[PDB]
């Protein structure tokens, strides 16, 4: 029993993830997509110049 | 088109495991009542008592032989049954091609069990093979339940994968 | 790939979930009957051993 | 009677459940179904952005 | 043109996503067969058992062998498959040139 | 690149460290035998017993003795072992040049 | 139409192989007037180029 305690400890430390660092991690690459979708609207609008040319 | 065709093999595995759990509470009472039923025979086996206490073990005897008939007769979900006898197997869908998943039937009525709506015991040495035949056909109840309960957690995994 | 008519990451979540619920009703039934093989579902052959047994 | 108790503790052995186990594994399955379901929330709300680029 | 012929690469790529992505769904459900098909074959290596309990789990290890085998069937996408064994290999594009993505099939 | 090569240092040292744990489970098994096995060569060792109490004793014995060797056997962890004598040492990542963490094997 | 598909007007089932032979005899429907839409689709992109050059 004790084994197979061990054993299933040790799966544990080569598989499972540490949501610790996942909780910044999240927040972190939210504000860096809106910060994204904000600089593609932002490049998207080069073609509102040519038209004071004419 | 064939991804929309997945809904009915999924409707096909769930009304297939409804009735692999019908039968398994049905086998659930049927192994109670075999069970009392041994009890009952054992019991009567022995040549000490009197008549009287013999009738009323042979009485008790009867009756729930008669309750097994009932509970396995009652072992339906939606006019279809796995667990008495009524068809040979059950061949559920797998994929949108057709192809199926089949069930083999496995009757526990008394006729699917080795005993019959008459067997009974007369005298002691009938008790005493009674107890050999009712720990026969429990065994095999058991199996036929196992067999079942196999192919009701097959279903799911096919169910998950599709 | 910024599609409208479909979602891959939301199929992911949802069948995480649903193992996740699944483990969650395993369980609770472990806790609520007091047993790990309750039915020939959970193990038909220790089942059928058991009731033998019994 | 003493051979009724063996068979019947034979049968305790082959089935019963350890509830000391079962006592972490509800609450560990209680927060990844929550954390699971916030996963799911944040991951419907992928096409919401696309909105903003028009 | 030859920008614009990308797209037949890329979907030729996706689709090979797809297909390693069924594979991979029924390769887990065999891995958990495995598994159980493991524990019985030890449990039943016992000499203590009765023939009864030996049946039983006899009985369980056919019928995964058979939904293995099963499994391993329905493991399809579109008609093609590279987990049954039905082809040695599939090329995916990789060029406008028409150059693979050779991915030798694993069979499970 | 040199930082993101840390991973694998880290789980390298975690697959030691749960080797070793089930080395020390291992070694606490052997040592409460080893101390019954002292208790019975002691009870065993008085010289006015007679003949039937020390075979039981020996029997005692000779069975604490199979616990330990077995024991001993089983205390595997990803077919590596460091206290069943299988290698003379385990070395382990602890730098992303690739410098070991030496630790020598103890058979138990 | 119907006819031109491989079924019937009076094309139905009555027992359950033939809804396993119908199930094979609509998927060659289904194929068929596929292929036949993607004919057509291609003979009107192709009038759209020649009046363009017309």
């Amino acid at each position: 029993g004790k084994l197979q305690d061990s054993l299933d400890a040790g799966v544990g430390n080569l598989v499972d993830a540490d949501l610790a660092k996942e909780s910044a991690k999240l927040q972190s690459l939210q504000t860096k997509q809106q910060l994204g979708v904000q600089a593609l609207s932002i490049a998207n609008q080069s073609s509102s110049s040519i038209l004071s040319l004419f | 088109a064939t991804a929309a065709s997945m809904n009915a093999v999924k409707d096909s595995l769930q009304r297939g495991q409804s009735t692999i759990d019908v039968a398994l509470a049905a086998g659930d009472t049927i192994t109670d009542l075999l069970g009392k039923m041994k009890e009952k025979a054992l019991a009567a086996s022995d040549t000490s008592l009197n008549t009287a206490s013999f009738n009323a073990l042979k009485s008790d005897f009867d009756s729930l032989r008669d309750q097994i008939e009932k509970a396995a007769t009652n072992a339906k979900f939606n006019g279809v049954s796995i667990a008495d006898g009524s068809t040979t197997k059950l061949t559920f869908l797998a994929n949108s091609d057709g192809s199926g998943f089949t069930v083999n039937a496995k009757t526990i009525s008394l006729a699917g069990i080795g005993l019959t709506t008459t067997s009974t015991f007369t005298t002691a040495a009938a008790a005493k093979t009674m107890i050999g035949t009712i720990d026969t056909a429990l065994q095999t109840a058991t199996n036929k339940l196992a067999s079942l309960g196999t192919s009701s957690v097959g279903l799911d995994t096919h169910l998950t994968f599709v | 790939l910024n599609s409208i008519n479909t979602n891959a990451g939301a199929m992911i979540a949802l069948q995480n979930l649903n193992g996740t619920n699944s483990e969650l009703t395993t369980v609770q039934q472990r806790i609520n009957t007091g047993k790990k093989i309750a039915s020939a579902k959970d193990n038909g052959a220790i089942w059928a051993t058991a009731k033998n047994q019994s």
